């Protein structure tokens, strides 16, 4: 399985599967193997990663769906993120 | 267009909320107007009397959030077997990550205060456009 | 039944998954092939424990109910130059900023 790889605004290397990060249509077209944001920073975009994870697992499935949890303290800015990124 | 049948043919069911919200059930009468019903805490079940051709859809009770009935939005009462009751799993959906970050923001924020948050004015549109009963009733349709 | 983990070093975080059942040197295998890296130059750690090549996940504490996909375990990872291997890094994340009046 090919990964590739997202870059934050402060420089932090997120590593995650292609199949993965096409969840985003924005980040498709910034590909179609490194993809660099200058707006999301690294606590925006590790919450990003782990709802692709999330997104793939519970999609399709019949086992009891739980809870993305989001905090008070990044939702705007993931807010933003997610917009962006259409996910 | 989405109303229930006068079928008069009785169907037992068990509305089983496995999701974390307080549910809310939604009859659509024979005039097809949503009813309100009691709602079911978090983990709990309630045995019911409807009938077959009846619809129904379920919500989140205090943000009208939409939620799954049997992996679909709506469900009909079907023919008892062997005089056992018809199950209705209720369930969260996959939410887009967009939706649960709105879901986030309005439950921290009032909504008058949303104009004064720092962002584009489509997010402002999209967070005041709260979710409402008569807007899916069209959107299947 | 599958344990989702980042795997952490310096400013470089892996996401992945594997079997409560697989080993530690199983997972050495893995960041090989994104890192490029064999396990004979790798140490994985649980917090500032080192983790032995032959100990399955479910062993180290690795369960599939507390590593979820939408809150993934940490591992440890810290690579040998040459001779001696280097101490264990792991950079933080940003600090958000405080939530605004209208939030609070
Ligand atoms: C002639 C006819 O069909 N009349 C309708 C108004 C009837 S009797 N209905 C509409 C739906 O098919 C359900 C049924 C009613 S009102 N059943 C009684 C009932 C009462 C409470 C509940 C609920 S829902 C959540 N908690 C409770 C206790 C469910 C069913």
């Amino acid at each position: 399985m090919m990964y590739v790889k997202l870059i934050s605004s402060d420089g932090h290397e997120f590593i995650v599967k292609r199949e993965h990060a096409l969840t985003s249509g924005t980040i498709k077209a910034m590909l179609s193997n490194e993809v660099n944001f200058r707006e999301i920073p690294s606590h925006v975009l590790s919450k990003v990663c782990m709802y692709f994870t999330y997104k793939v697992r519970y999609t399709n499935s019949s086992t009891e769906i739980p809870e993305f949890p989001i905090a008070p303290e990044i939702a705007l800015e993931l807010l933003m993120a997610a917009n962006f990124l259409d996910c | 267009v989405l109303r229930s049948v006068n079928s008069r043919e009785p169907s037992q069911v068990i509305f089983c909320n496995r999701s974390p919200r307080v549910v809310l059930p939604v009859w659509l009468n024979f005039d097809g107007e949503p009813q309100p019903y009691p709602t079911l805490p978090p983990g709990t079940g309630r045995r019911i009397h409807s009938y077959r051709g009846h619809l129904w859809l379920f919500r989140d009770a205090g943000t009208h959030d939409g939620l799954l009935v049997n992996q679909t939005e709506l469900f009909v009462p079907s023919l008892n077997v062997d005089g056992q009751p018809i199950f209705a799993n209720i369930t969260l959906p996959v939410y887009t990550l967009k939706e649960r970050c709105l879901q986030v923001v309005r439950s921290l924020v009032k909504p008058e205060n949303y104009r004064r948050l720092d962002i584009v004015r489509s997010l402002y549109e999209d967070l005041e456009d709260h979710p409402n009963v008569q807007k899916d009733l069209e959107r299947l349709t | 039944m599958d344990v989702f983990l980042m795997i952490r070093r310096h400013k470089t975080t892996i996401f992945t998954d594997a079997k409560e059942s697989s080993t530690v040197f199983e997972l050495k295998r893995i960041v090989e092939g994104i890192l490029k890296r064999p396990p004979d130059e790798q140490r994985l750690y649980k917090d500032d424990q080192l983790l032995d090549d032959g100990k399955t996940l479910g062993e180290c504490g690795f369960t599939s109910q507390t590593a979820r996909p939408q809150a993934p375990a940490t591992v440890g990872l810290a690579f040998r130059a040459d001779d001696t291997f280097e101490a264990l890094c792991i950079e933080p994340f940003s600090s958000p900023p405080e939530l605004p009046d209208v939030m609070k």
